């Protein structure tokens, strides 16, 4: 639950990193059984 | 929780068919729950352990057991891409209208996931 | 609508797999919680 | 050349984002002809 | 040492392609400049 | 810079074979440089325009022209994965020991890039 700060040069770099940051933080709301089900599916494809 | 329940959750999840049968015969809690509400059937369904899935259903496993997020074994199997397990669950009366607390039915997860074979079976079963 | 990506570097593959996972699984999150979360980002 | 700040929750999220941020900023040092040569190569593979 | 990645989502493919590119092309940068750059990151 | 030089840089880069031949016959600066030091030969080599590469070399193009980063047409072709162009450059005396200002020779970029066919030709040509 500890908070880190990144400094980013360039608007396009900020946009890319904000998109990924949002995906990583929102992914944490997904119940683990759905995450593990997704990972089973990934294992099946690879 | 129970000791045999925890062993059965673990055996069902990692796919130890023999340990599952031993635990069942010893009266292991077939509807034991892990910390997310998962039953042995959730875990075996999720992890594609078809033999363990059939054993559990024949030995009193709730086919429509609801974990802490309202997901059923059918949700997990459908999301994971385990077609054979989806069919077995349906045979034993798995509820295709079961909504988790985010309002998803199994079809929604299969369709979102691109598990087209399973999506089609669930729509047709609607 | 399924594209394929080539990655040289086991380390790079693992990073891109993590981000693939997060980009995909974030789609499951109810819009209200996404919207709540974005209204929160206005911090900075 | 404008500077943006991201706040990140969780050490593992910070590590992932710092790695990507570093790659995006360092990539900017690579002369465009090498970037365009790399992109030609990508076009050939896909 | 070449792994393959599957991506559903044209938008997600483009993002992962951008990061693939940056992860790979950053390898070309002389260590001294990488090291310089990391010694700079100590800002925060 | 020169007007015809800029047109030749653009034609060579986007692969307009005919416009290249017209510009050359009109005395277009075959060693014109864009803002990174690229000559028409750099751009055609980079973008895999083999016919334009041959035309340029026959009409006085410096095979070992060095851009602002010390990259030669052989660096770019080798990095891009254009084997046929690498061979033509080598025939016209492309310098396999040419180091850019980061100390890379063409082989280094081919090898790093995984252009194994080109890496092998460059090593053997060392
Ligand atoms: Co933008
Ligand atoms: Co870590």
């Amino acid at each position: 639950e500890d908070t880190y700060y990144l400094q980013v040069r360039g608007r396009k770099n900020f946009e890319i990193l904000m998109k990924l940051k949002e995906s990583l933080e929102l992914m944490e709301l997904v119940p683990q059984p759905l995450v593990d089900s997704y990972r089973q599916q990934q294992q099946l494809l690879q | 929780g129970s000791d045999l329940g925890k062993k059965l959750l673990e055996a069902a999840a990692v796919g130890q068919d023999d340990e599952v049968r031993i635990l069942m015969a010893n009266g292991a809690d077939v509807n034991a729950m892990d910390q997310n509400g998962e039953t042995p059937l959730h875990l075996a369904a999720m992890n594609g352990h078809l033999e363990i899935v059939e054993v559990l259903l024949k030995t009193g496993a709730d086919v429509n057991a609801s974990d802490f997020h309202g997901d059923t074994p059918l949700h997990l199997a459908a999301m994971a891409g385990h077609l054979e397990i989806v069919e077995v669950l349906l045979k034993h009366g798995a509820d295709v209208n079961a909504q988790d607390t985010w309002g998803y039915i199994p079809f929604d997860l299969a369709a979102w996931a691109g598990n087209e074979d399973i999506a089609e079976v669930l729509q047709k079963a609607a």
